[PDB]
């Protein structure tokens, strides 16, 4: 299933 | 904030583990960063000689250099600074060093004033090869790789021909001298 980038993890 | 911990993490790890090569001087500064990080301000009290596993702070080849003191100052000079701030300031140092970003590969050099082999730190960038001190990391010399004319890799040495910019090759001693060349190769590939 999904696979998050990590630029948009929180700064 | 995660993805300062993400870049932190990695930039920590690479010079603790070596991946990442950098002098004792700079290697007490991260350790203060880590240790602000880690521990939060400097305290006198809690904070003392002995405190500090020095395994989990420096670089293998710095542990027996009795830099503690070094950390402290270090550590001691953070001020009140915040985690988030030492992190920032922990990546942004290792970006800023010339050996950030480099893959290096310990090689030996074969040289005058004795028959013993000198070990020596060799770095490729895509836009650059660098001669580096195994101990002070400080680039001794460093070549374009726009003057490379040719090179050669056998399973127990590297050499590297610039023709027309110095006398003679650099030459030196090393199992690599395929995964080094054909680095090298693919970058000058990607130049023209």
């Amino acid at each position: 299933s999904w696979v998050y980038s990590p630029l948009h993890y929180s700064a | 904030p995660v993805q300062l911990n993400l870049l932190y993490v990695q930039a920590r790890d690479d010079i603790l583990n070596g991946s990442h090569p950098v002098s004792f001087d700079k290697a007490c500064e991260f350790a203060g960063f880590q240790c602000q990080i880690q521990f939060g301000p400097h305290n006198e009290q809690k904070h003392k000689a002995g405190f500090l596993d020095l395994k989990d702070f420096l670089p293998k080849e710095y542990v027996k250099q009795k830099g503690e003191r070094k950390i402290f100052q270090a550590h001691k000079n953070c001020g009140q600074m915040s985690e988030i701030e030492a992190k920032v300031r922990y990546v942004k140092l290792a970006r800023s060093l010339k050996t950030y970003g480099v893959s290096f590969f310990l090689v030996k050099e074969k040289m005058k004033g004795k028959n013993k082999l000198v070990p020596r730190l060799l770095g490729i960038t895509k836009e650059c090869v660098m001669r580096v001190d195994e101990k002070t990391k400080e680039v001794i010399q460093e070549w374009s790789l726009t003057n490379i004319k040719r090179w050669a890799a056998s399973p127990k040495s590297f050499t590297l021909d610039f023709g027309d910019y110095q006398d003679g090759y650099y030459s030196v001693q090393t199992t690599e001298g395929e995964q080094i060349a054909q680095l090298i190769a693919g970058y000058i590939d990607i130049i023209l």
